[PDB]
Parts: C-alpha cells; structure tokens; sequence
C-alpha cells in the first residue's frame, strides 16, 4: 500500500509497544495492522527463544548507531515475511527493553525514522502481506 | 556482536515461515 499508510503504520506500532500515555488517533485500518503486527513478533520471539538462549540485549547496546547495519544485513541475501517479522520484533525489543514506556523521546523517533526509511526505501510493503 | 544477532533473526525468519 501507500508508502505514507506504512510510515504511519510504523509509527503507530513503535508507539503502542513503547506505551505512550497520548493517543494519537489513526484509521482502525492502521490500529487492526498494529495488532496484527504485535502478535506476530511475539510468535517470532516464540521461535527466537526456543532455538537460541541469547537476548536481543548484548547486540543491541549500540544500536543507536548499529541499528541501520543490522537491517541492511537482515535483508542482505532475501526478504520474506519472516524476516520482516524480525525487523519489527527488533523493533519492539528496543521500545520495551532498552528505552523507557510510557515516553515518546528523541530515542524512539531516532528508532521510528531508522525503522521507517529502511522499510520503505528496501520496499518491505512487497513482501509483507498482512492479508 | 550485532552480526550474530543479525544471523539468528535471519534463521528465525526463514523457520518462521515454516515451523
């Protein structure tokens, strides 16, 4: 769909995992893709935990200026739903994990923009049917 | 190291279609 939907989509996911008092109202189409989202990297975690014993954690220490690596190197070889799944499950990592919920700060827009230009620019839309 | 992660998503990506 429309490069503007996903950018708004991927805000709206990034600020509902980082549990942002404010709501910032968008279509139910876009809330219905969130949810959607959530649950899907949580089923990948599901899958993360049971074959390996490691933590997103170490890796992601730097990733205020590793971030961008790890996405390009993500997709290097392929891109499939799978991995996108990763994409937003490292997402969600870092808004629950590393920085505080409940606040919208510079950190997390530095994560949405991170998130939203490599999405958009390796056209992640083509290989993401949320059906 | 970022890398390793990096390679864990991608097994995890590619099973998760899968399994």
């Amino acid at each position: 769909k429309s490069g503007t939907y996903w950018a708004t989509l991927i805000t709206a996911f990034l600020k509902t995992v980082s549990k942002v008092e404010e709501l910032d109202c968008v279509d139910s189409a876009v809330l219905v893709d969130v949810s959607k989202i959530i649950t899907l990297t949580q089923e990948f975690r599901r899958h993360y935990d049971s074959v390996y014993r490691a933590d997103y954690g170490p890796a992601l220490k730097n990733w205020k200026r590793d971030l961008s690596k790890l996405f390009t190197s993500l997709f290097v070889d392929v891109i499939n739903s799978g991995r996108i799944v990763g994409f937003f499950d490292v997402g969600r990592y870092v808004c629950e994990e590393v920085l505080c919920p409940g606040s919208w700060t510079e950190d997390h827009e530095l994560l949405n923009d991170c998130m939203t230009h490599f999405f958009i620019e390796n056209n992640l839309m083509n290989h993401f049917p949320l059906e | 190291t970022m890398e390793n992660l990096s390679r864990r998503l991608k097994v995890t990506g590619d099973l998760f279609d899968i399994m």
